[PDB]
């Protein structure tokens, strides 16, 4: 039924980024396409589950190959395009088209389920652990990050800040929430999990 | 008599015997399609308790077969095992050529004991009990099956489920006693008010050595 | 090659009113178009499909019409939790083409910003660099003006400013103004201010000293 | 004739299975010594509601389900499949029983020319 994605990636090199697909058998009537977009949509390519007939975008005529698996029931996607500028969010989603029984009237319908998100960021810096209280976490490099206060168990009042990138390029945020002042002295602790370094903050 | 439905460029028409225009156009046998739809997207009750209540058994009736080309997925199949209580059967063997339910997500699977008064299961609403692309009007002892319908059309580390084991006591009565087989040692009653999912739950926590065989019965809040 | 353009790019209602984006076609398309809705920080949904027919689990007041060149998308009482940015697509063609998104803002009542500060913390000036933080929260619109005064000092080019989305809840905004420097710089000061000048009676200043 | 769906509830998806009777791959995967088994023989599909088609689906068998009935109960056929190929040659008969012409309703011939 729905779908994950895993995925900073230097220049020149192959983005590989797969999307899983659970709850569900890959290999079916249904197209999978991919989605991306720059800060500040658009369609990557298509691969039709049965058959692979694989279709691209014209802008990505030689810059693209999306590969399918049953096995794993996974779906990859490698970006050899040095283009600098593909440093943003990426998707992947299904569209079943109106399939009647077998009897396919058009391919191409409503994308129902989409991926869960992935980010990357086409650049040359190494990768730097993040740096966690009032919590604060700053100095931080590639983005994003995930907050959650008491294991997530803390939901309302929360308002995490987005994220500025400073001078030195590490970026930086805020993340504080509002408690009753009665409760403030009796517990509370900000947990971080930051993936791309994979380094855990409580 | 029988009724299909041809599909017209947005959604279904009836036509038969009585309706016919030029327009329709059947250029080959493919076009034809006999399709089986599940009785959950009708919204029935879909929990043991319920399903076992549109059952009954019947003698003097000869079952019939039919074959439906496509089927929907099931979320809830049933497999059934009642045996008498002296220790015979009571439902047939499914013969060659019939097998469970492709699609299922939760296989209830009852091991009772009832009193069957009669040869042969029926559905008392009158749907089919549905099978490896064939559609009977009854049930086969341990065979998976889902109820539906069927209707008859003109066109122009992988995926698997899990079966949930049940212990009934008076099948086919209104006096049943159903009782969950998270053990063979631990059983908690059943009720209307349990869903699929939190059943699922239970063994997550029941952890499926001398306490014997133990009656459960919990009280959610 | 068959482009399509939503408009208008910018757009503000208030809760109830009736939204309507167009996105107009180049090449002409038959009865298949769909619209999609991205709230922030979430992937996107699916909120039409064909033009005409909606999504599962969607509410009963997306309403989209038209056919060929010129498609709508109309919204009726819109909702605070409808704030994100709607996009266009094609169908029976190739390649599949997107719009430009629509992004959608909401209005509220002129709100007080609930001002905060938070000196910098005992790790966080170990290193060398302290950062104090001043919060300004549910406040509406967006339009302020926060000015640190670190010893009737104007602080000026260390501060970093960060603004979010309206709150999918509550519809307003959250300012986070954070000033970073050195450690040199920080304990040479005692007394670290942060006033607000907002829309919504007089520029409220909190301060912090050494305590 | 039009549907109304008059069923309680109503799943506007519509996830189905069917086989592919062409899934060829060409080689040897067609050998039912190295084919699939009883299981992987399918290829499943979804189906939006479109236009009301999905609830009006679940109810044209719902009223299928009585005409078919009877249907079973007057053949003597343990498994009955000609049920498709049985409206197959009604189609043609209505169309072609007797006689025709460029006359009326009954046949169907457009000679323009
Ligand atoms: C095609 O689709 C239609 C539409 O769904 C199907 O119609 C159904 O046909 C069956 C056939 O038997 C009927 O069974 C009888 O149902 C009544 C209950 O009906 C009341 O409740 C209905 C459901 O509400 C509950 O259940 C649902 C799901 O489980 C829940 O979601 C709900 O929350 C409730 O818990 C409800 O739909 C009915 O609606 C009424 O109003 C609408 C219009 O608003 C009408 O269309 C309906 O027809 C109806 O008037 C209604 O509120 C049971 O009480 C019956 O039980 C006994 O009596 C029956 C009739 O005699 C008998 O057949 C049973 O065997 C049973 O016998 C009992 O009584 C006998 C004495 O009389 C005793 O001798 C015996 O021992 C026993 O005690 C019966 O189960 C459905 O009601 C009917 N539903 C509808 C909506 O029409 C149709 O079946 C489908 N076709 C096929 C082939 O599947
Ligand atoms: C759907 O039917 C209408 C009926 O007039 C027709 O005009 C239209 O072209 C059809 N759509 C197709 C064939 O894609
Ligand atoms: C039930 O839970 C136990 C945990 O003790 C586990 O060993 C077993 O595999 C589980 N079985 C099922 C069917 O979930």
């Amino acid at each position: 039924v729905q779908l994950q994605e895993w995925g900073l990636v230097k220049p020149s090199e192959t983005l590989s980024l797969t999307c899983a697909v659970y709850g569900g058998s890959i290999s079916g009537y249904y197209h999978w396409n991919w989605i991306r977009l720059p800060p500040g949509l658009e369609w990557i390519g298509n691969i039709d589950g049965n058959s692979a007939s694989t279709n691209y975008n014209p802008s990505l005529k030689t810059r693209v190959t999306i590969s399918k698996d049953t096995s794993k029931n996974q779906i990859s996607l490698k970006v050899r395009s040095l283009t600098a500028a593909d440093t943003a969010v990426y998707y992947c989603a299904r569209d079943p088209g109106f399939t009647i029984f077998g009897v396919v009237i058009t391919s191409w319908s409503g994308l129902d389920s989409w991926g869960q998100g992935a980010v990357v960021t086409v650049s040359s810096a190494s990768t730097k652990g993040p740096s966690v209280p009032l919590c604060l976490v700053k100095d931080y490099f590639p983005e994003p990050v995930t907050v959650s206060w008491n294991s997530g168990a803390l939901t309302s009042g929360v308002h995490t800040f987005p994220a500025v990138l400073q001078s030195s390029g590490l970026y930086s945020l805020s993340s504080v929430v509002t408690v009753p002042s009665s409760s403030l002295g009796t517990t509370y602790i900000c947990n971080v999990n930051h993936k791309p370094s994979n380094t855990k903050v409580d | 008599s029988i009724p299909l439905g041809v599909i017209h460029n947005s959604t279904l028409q009836v036509s038969d015997v009585d309706k016919l225009v030029c327009r329709d156009k059947l250029s080959s046998t493919n076009q034809l399609r006999s399709v089986g739809l599940n009785l959950e997207g009708n919204g029935v009750a879909t929990d043991v308790p319920s399903a076992t209540k549109r059952w009954g058994f019947r003698s003097g009736v000869p079952p019939k077969v039919v074959n439906y080309e496509a089927g929907e997925w099931a979320e809830n199949c049933y497999n059934l095992e009642i045996k008498k209580p002296d220790g015979s059967e009571c439902l047939p063997a499914a013969p060659d050529g019939i097998r469970g339910f492709p699609r299922c997500r939760y296989v209830h699977k009852v091991s009772g004991t009832g009193p069957c008064a009669g040869d042969f299961a029926f559905h008392k609403e009158g749907a089919f009990f549905l099978y490896d692309r064939l559609a009977s009007t009854v049930i086969y002892r341990g065979t998976t099956f889902a109820e539906g319908v069927v209707a008859f059309l003109i066109l122009p580390s992988g995926y698997y489920s899990t079966t949930i084991r049940y212990q009934a006591t008076g099948f086919g009565t209104n006096e049943t006693e159903y009782l969950f087989e998270v053990d063979n040692l631990t059983y908690v009653q059943l009720e209307s008010r349990f869903t699929p999912q939190f059943l699922l739950q239970l063994n997550e926590t029941i952890y499926t050595n001398t306490t014997g065989k133990l009656i459960w019965k919990v009280n959610p809040e | 090659d068959i482009q399509m353009t939503q408009s208008p790019s910018s757009l503000s209602a208030s809760v109830g009113d009736t939204v309507t984006i167009t996105c107009r076609a180049s090449q002409s398309i038959s009865n298949n178009l769909a619209w999609y809705q991205q709230r922030p920080r979430r992937a996107p949904q699916l909120l039409i499909y064909a033009a005409s027919n909606l999504a599962s689990g969607v509410p009963s007041r997306f309403s989209g019409s038209g056919s060929g060149t010129d498609f709508t998308l109309t919204i009726s009482s819109l909702q605070a939790e409808d704030f994100a940015a709607y996009y266009c697509q094609q169908h029976n063609t190739l390649p599949l083409t997107f719009g430009g998104g629509t992004k959608v803002e909401i209005k509220r009542t002129v709100a007080a910003p609930s001002v905060f500060i938070f000196p910098p913390s005992d790790e966080q000036l170990k290193s060398g660099t302290a950062s104090v933080v001043c919060l300004l929260n549910n406040f509406y619109p967006r339009e302020a003006k926060v000015q640190w005064k670190v010893d009737n000092a104007l602080q000026s080019g260390n501060s970093q400013e960060s603004v979010t989305e309206q709150d999918s809840k509550d519809s307003t905004y959250s300012l986070s103004s954070t000033l970073t420097l050195s450690k040199a710089d920080y304990e040479k000061h005692k007394v670290y201010a942060c006033e607000v000048t907002h829309q919504g009676s007089s520029p409220v200043t909190k301060s912090f000293n050494r305590g | 004739e039009a549907i109304v769906n008059a069923q309680p509830k109503c799943n506007p998806n519509l996830h189905y299975w069917t086989t592919q009777d062409e899934g060829a791959a060409i080689g040897l995967a067609w050998i039912p010594y190295f084919g699939p088994a009883a299981e992987g023989i399918y290829t499943e599909g979804l189906m939006h509601n479109q236009d009301g088609l999905i609830c009006g689906l679940r109810q044209l068998a719902n009223e299928t389900t009585q005409a078919l009935q009877l249907f079973l109960r007057a053949t003597t056929e343990l498994r009955t499949f000609s049920i498709l190929n049985r409206k197959a040659i009604d189609f043609l008969l209505q169309r072609w029983g007797g006689t025709c012409h460029i006359l009326g309703p009954d046949c169907c011939i457009e000679p323009h020319d």
